[PDB]
């Protein structure tokens, strides 16, 4: 997730830590607040998607 | 028996004997019914006779 | 579940919930999307299930 969407062409690099919950934490790791950031998963005998 | 469907509603009702008058006004009822587009749609008016 | 208002919102803040996990559905739009139906389903299942 982000704040909003992004203009045309925009780069973003923050890597702080939204808070995906409803109580303000400070921006403290754990529930309510997870990590932006989640990778793909590469398995050569996989679906094509 | 009355069982699987979703719609439950109880209010004023709408046949009331309103003449209270010793006759000479007989209470006309007219009512029309229809559906579109899912909406059912109830008129009346109650008027002397 | 029909013909209500649905504070899902209040559901987020109001008690302390292990996961909220919905699939497909963001939290975000729980106050936005109208639906016609909601299946509400709870019992007591193991941790490890």
């Amino acid at each position: 997730f982000r704040k909003s969407n992004l203009k045309p062409f925009e780069r973003d690099i923050s890597t702080e830590i939204y808070q995906a919950g409803s109580t303000p934490c400070n921006g403290v790791e754990g529930f309510n607040c997870y990590f932006p950031l989640q990778s793909y998963g590469f398995q050569p005998t996989n679906g094509v998607g | 028996s009355a069982n699987n469907c979703t719609f439950e509603y109880v209010s004023q009702p709408f046949l009331m004997d309103l003449e209270g008058k010793q006759g000479n006004f007989k209470n006309l009822r007219e009512f029309v019914f229809k559906n579109i587009d899912g909406y059912f749609k109830i008129y009346s008016k109650h008027t002397p006779i | 579940i029909s013909n209500c208002v649905a504070d899902y919102s209040v559901l987020y803040n109001s008690a302390s919930f292990s996961t909220f996990k919905c699939y497909g559905v963001s939290p975000t739009k729980l106050n936005d999307l109208c639906f016609t139906n909601v299946y509400a389903d709870s019992f007591v299942i193991r941790g490890d299930e």
